[PDB]
RNA sequence: GAAACAUCUCAGUAUCGGGAGGAACAGAAAACGCAACGUGAUGUCGUUAGUAACCGCGAGUGAACGCGAUACAGCCCAAAC
RNA sequence: GACUCGUACGGUCACUGAAUCCUGCCCAGUGCAGGUAUCUGAACACCUCGUACAAGAGGACGAAGGACCUGUCAACGGCGG
RNA sequence: AGCUUUACUGCAGGCUGUCGCUGAGGACUCUCACUCCGGGAGGAGGACACCGAUAGCCGGGC
């Protein structure tokens, strides 16, 4: 047969990728030497392209012109701070140890110093719960319990944007624009509605996979399709 | 729209053109390459064996 | 259908009758060290092995008597031509 | 008496005992972080350089190449093939990695021209070799009774047309009785079979 | 091609990558093994021979030593000191 | 290397195809997934035999997998005499 | 010839054991290779993983 669409994607050719030439900044956390000793002042707030959610402009003391992922309710004006004294208001971003327990972050780091990588979408959060000199427990949006290095640094707050998922698209035009300003390629044709040489479920007289849809995990690409490596379906049970 | 006479319309686009290199119009000025000596894409002369009869 | 463990007949042997013993014959063991061992090991590689693809073929419905005679005096035994026999039991 | 190389020669026999082990467990730290072929000013191996042609005299370069381990890195098959050739793991070059490892020398050094190569180890993933090169063009060389052969021009290239040390015993032509009816005088002339 | 076909065959062919010369390559035995009280670097030509050997032991594949010729040529390092 | 200047309010893989009222029964087979006393389960190393060595025969251990058990149909599908 | 599959035979790919890289004191500790995070100091992990080799299972993705 030929490649299937998922095949396609990995080349990376124009079509798969993302407009990045059209992304403004990628939001990662300051590095400070130490002490905390860096305070910065909202001066603008924008629309960043890459996640239909707000950032923050900050100017920091050292002179510093920087987008920030912003948490719900920081304003023009308001100052925020970024190290180990940083106050523990919403918006400032210090080492998990340093964040009171029962908290609510975002754009929390993996690794030390990496900048953040978890809860970073829309009105999301990760909830910092237990602390200790070893690991900082944080309950991660899908409702994990991610064990930390306390040195992990995190914001305070949720991030802003919250309740976009709750209106719908409506129209299919909508959805198309917000696809525009992804690596995404869309609309989508189903297998089933495709010939046997393009997908492992094209073909036949009427529209119906012709196998069962759950794929082994094992499968080859080019052949996992439909429901991967499922520990069950359906609703029921 | 038919892909023959009516689609011949549109072709007013330059790309293969006299070669610096060999004097063929080849040089497709697009890529930078010529598609009969290889001139842009090698120092060495763009040549096969398949050009000719296999005993020749 | 039946058959002596023992009686008097012709030994290729002694060349005079005496009385043998009748076994079924046992398969002797492999040593996986004859020629076509070594050929199957050498020759098989990338892709299909040619011959050694090749699987196991069926069965007859019969098969044929596959037996020894032991002379019981010389102790060599002599091989004969089988006979289609669905089953073959020896008596005593 | 044993001259001072033999207890160089003698450490390399066992790469991975006494001093030497923890010198290679040291120095392949370093070497993992060079690149593909760095100039050495000094030969790891001294017995085995001089052995092989080495001489501390102008015109007589030294370089160590890194190479991966293993088979061939091989595409599969893009259109029909029949069982026999449609493999790509088990698929191994017929060009050995100290062989591979003279040739990105060579390159590298486009004036030079190899006189001969050795080992000096591997790791996990890769293995080194320190090719010894030599300046055709320098008279410190074409004064040398002993060196001045790989002047000429006949001479030029020799590592890609299999001259070499490792390219004349890569290529089946060690024995000069049985076993070498296809390899001598040449591969090609004897159709490729060798 | 094997009157299908998978090993095999076409064939290390076609084609591709790299490179030298006027010719290349090979080459002074850790050889041969007409087993010898024998030969004596290496190409090549004739022959050995469709022999030995390989092979769904199918179709097919296929040398060498030797011999008769051509031309002949034998040396330099590493180390010991 | 794409996804990705992205991080579960994400994005990938699929099915259905606005709204409204709804979406029953079946896990035996096939698929996926989890578990597993016991059974089965390759090679290396190891033990026995064999060989002054080797080929080889056998044993012990036993991973994923399978047997076995369980979950699952808005999973392939089924809902008869 | 294109397509399918519990047709025949194989080939990628995934899972898994084993050998090498690979080190110190049937469950365990460590640091020194190696991996990742950090501008750096240093932190995390660690003889595993990656990679090379091989073995079994799955494998119309080809
Ligand atoms: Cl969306
Ligand atoms: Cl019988
Ligand atoms: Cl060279
Ligand atoms: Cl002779
Ligand atoms: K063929
Ligand atoms: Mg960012
Ligand atoms: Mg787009
Ligand atoms: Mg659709
Ligand atoms: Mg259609
Ligand atoms: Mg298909
Ligand atoms: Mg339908
Ligand atoms: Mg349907
Ligand atoms: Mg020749
Ligand atoms: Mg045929
Ligand atoms: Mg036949
Ligand atoms: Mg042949
Ligand atoms: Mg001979
Ligand atoms: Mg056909
Ligand atoms: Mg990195
Ligand atoms: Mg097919
Ligand atoms: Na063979
Ligand atoms: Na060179
Ligand atoms: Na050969
Ligand atoms: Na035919
Ligand atoms: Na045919
Ligand atoms: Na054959
Ligand atoms: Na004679
Ligand atoms: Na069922
Ligand atoms: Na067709
Ligand atoms: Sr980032
Ligand atoms: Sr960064
Ligand atoms: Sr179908
Ligand atoms: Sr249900
Ligand atoms: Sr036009
Ligand atoms: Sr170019
Ligand atoms: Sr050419
Ligand atoms: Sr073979
Ligand atoms: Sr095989
Ligand atoms: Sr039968
Ligand atoms: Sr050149
Ligand atoms: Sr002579
Ligand atoms: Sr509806
Ligand atoms: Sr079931």
């Amino acid at each position: 047969g030929r490649r299937i669409q998922g095949q396609r994607r990995g080349r990376g050719t124009s079509t798969f990728r993302a407009p990045s030439h059209r992304y403004k900044a990628d939001l990662e956390h300051r590095k400070v030497e130490d002490g905390d000793v860096i305070a910065g002042t909202v001066v603008d707030i924008e629309h960043d392209p890459a996640r239909s959610a707000p950032v923050a402009a900050v100017e920091f003391e050292d002179g510093d012109r920087r987008l920030i992922l912003a948490p719900e309710g920081v304003g023009v004006g308001d100052e925020l701070q970024v190290g180990v004294s940083a106050e523990i208001a919403p918006g400032n971003t210090l080492p998990l140890a340093e964040i009171p327990e029962g908290v609510p972050v975002c754009n929390v780091e993996s690794s030390p110093g990496d900048g953040g990588k978890f809860a970073r979408a829309s009105g999301v959060n990760a909830q910092l719960l237990t602390h200790d000199r070893n690991v900082a427990v944080v309950k991660l949006p899908s409702g994990e319990m991610k064990r930390l290095d306390p040195q992990c640094r995190a914001t305070i707050g949720v991030v802003a944007g919250g309740g976009r998922t709750d209106k719908p698209f409506v129209k299919a035009g909508n959805k198309h624009h917000k696809m525009k300003a992804r690596g995404t390629k869309w609309p989508n044709v189903r297998g089933v509605a495709m010939n046997a040489v393009d997908h492992p479920f094209g073909g036949g007289g009427r529209q119906h996979p012709g196998k069962p849809k759950s794929i082994s995990r094992n499968a080859p690409p080019g052949r996992k399709v439909g429901d991967i490596a499922s520990k069950r379906t359906g609703r029921g049970g | 729209t038919g892909a023959g006479t009516p689609s011949q319309g549109k072709k007013n686009t330059t790309t293969h053109t006299k070669c610096r290199r060999c004097g063929e119009k080849s040089y497709h000025t697009k890529k930078k390459v010529c598609s009969s000596c290889g001139f842009g894409k090698s120092a060495k002369r763009r040549d096969y064996e398949w050009q000719s009869k296999a005993g020749e | 259908m039946q058959m002596p463990r023992r009686f008097n007949t012709y030994c290729p042997h002694c060349n005079e009758h005496q009385e043998h013993e009748v076994e079924k014959v046992r398969s002797g063991r492999q040593t996986g060290m004859k020629w076509i061992d070594r050929q199957r090991e050498r020759n098989s590689g990338i892709g299909n092995d040619g011959k050694f693809s090749k699987v196991p073929g069926g069965d007859k419905p019969t098969k044929k008597t596959d037996l020894k005679y032991r002379c019981g005096e010389c102790g060599k035994a002599h091989l004969r031509e089988g006979w289609r026999a669905g089953r073959l039991e020896f008596q005593e | 008496a044993r001259s001072a190389y033999s207890y160089i020669r003698d450490a390399w026999e066992n790469p991975g005992d006494g001093q030497l082990a923890e010198l290679q467990w040291q120095r392949q730290q370093e070497w993992r972080n060079e690149g593909a072929v760095e100039r050495i000013e000094r030969p790891t191996r001294l017995d085995k350089a001089r052995s092989q042609g080495y001489k501390a005299k102008q015109g007589v370069i030294v370089a160590r190449v890194s190479v991966r381990k293993g088979s061939a890195r091989k595409r599969r098959h893009k259109a029909g093939r029949r069982s026999k050739r449609q493999g790509v793991t088990r698929i191994t070059r017929r060009k050995d990695i100290q062989r591979v490892a003279e040739e990105r020398a060579s390159r590298t050094f486009p004036n030079l021209r190899v006189l001969n190569s050795y080992s000096v180890g591997q790791d996990g993933r890769q293995k080194w070799h320190e090719v010894i090169l030599i300046d055709p063009n320098h008279p410190a060389i074409q004064n040398d009774d002993d060196l001045s052969w790989i002047c000429a021009d006949d001479q030029a290239d020799r590592v890609f047309r299999g001259l070499t040390g490792a390219g004349r015993r890569n290529r089946g032509l060690s024995g000069k009785g049985k076993g070498s009816e296809k390899t001598r005088p040449s591969l090609r002339s004897n159709g490729g079979k060798g």
